[PDB]
């Protein structure tokens, strides 16, 4: 959750200013150059796709699923068997 | 393996059956005559004759100090088994109370019954769950000792077993029903 909110606060919340900015500026020089605009966009850490982290949180979510799954299993069949010997 | 085969060549076997009863009032431990009922020995050996076997059947039911009196013999008595009766009057009526009443017993009787103190009859239960004689959480005036009830009961635990066996074969028989749609 910290992962994602951090990519999004670079993917969405820095382009989102940038275009406010840049739509502000008026986004065409014809004599020269462009100073600014050409300063504008310059990739952050994560432009996109940190799926080396993310893959491999996936895996383990899938793995804690799989121990909540087995735990309600044991569950299910633990009340079923408590429930079957007392009633006679 | 004498209760069961050779040494009947009844000279023997009479010799270590008086044995057994001293052997009995030996261990306090080897309850009252719980493990001659138990199997073979009790279904083997006379009752009256020569024995002197079922006189201590009757003093363990007719639970007193006056019973040992009246009944008891030179060589026990000499040693003797005077502390041995109250360890003895101490298993036999917090059982036969609990198996009667039918299994809650209040305080107030069983300082009646043991005919001790109310904090010495909460000592007495304590080693009385010390044995498992009787084992769960002891309340403070009434379910004052309840379940285990491992002691002999003859014919009270063999008409136990007959109703557990139709309560058995019920309960086994329809969850075996409901857990074959469900696995």
């Amino acid at each position: 959750r910290n992962t994602s909110k951090q990519q999004q606060q670079k993917h969405q919340y820095q382009q989102r200013r940038q275009q406010e900015n840049m739509q502000r500026q008026s986004r065409g020089e014809p004599p020269l150059p462009e100073e600014d605009l050409s300063k504008l966009f310059k990739p952050p850490q994560p432009p996109a796709r940190m799926d080396s982290l993310l893959i491999a949180g996936q895996i383990n979510t899938y793995c804690q699923n799989i121990k909540e799954f087995t735990a309600q299993n044991l569950g299910k069949l633990f009340m079923a068997q408590a429930l079957q010997e007392y009633n006679n | 393996l004498l209760g069961s085969y050779t040494e009947d060549n009844a000279s023997q076997a009479r010799v270590d059956a008086h044995r057994c009863i001293v052997r009995a009032l030996k261990d306090p431990n080897a309850f009252l005559f719980d493990h001659l009922l138990t199997l073979k020995p009790v279904k083997f050996l006379e009752g009256e004759l020569i024995h002197d076997l079922l006189t201590i059947f009757v003093s363990a039911k007719l639970a007193s100090y006056v019973k040992f009196y009246q009944n008891n013999k030179d060589f026990i008595d000499s040693l003797g088994l005077l502390h041995e009766q109250n360890m003895a009057k101490m298993r036999l009526l917090t059982f036969m109370g609990m198996a009667v009443e039918n299994k809650e017993i209040s305080f107030d009787t069983m300082q009646q019954e043991l005919q001790i103190g109310a904090d010495d009859v909460e000592a007495f239960v304590i080693d009385a769950v010390r044995t498992k004689m009787v084992y769960c959480k002891i309340d403070q005036t009434q379910r004052k000792v309840v379940v285990s009830h491992s002691t002999h009961r003859t014919f009270g635990k063999q008409q136990w077993q007959q109703l557990y066996d139709t309560l058995n074969a019920w309960k086994q028989n329809l969850n075996k029903v409901k857990n074959s749609l469900l696995s």
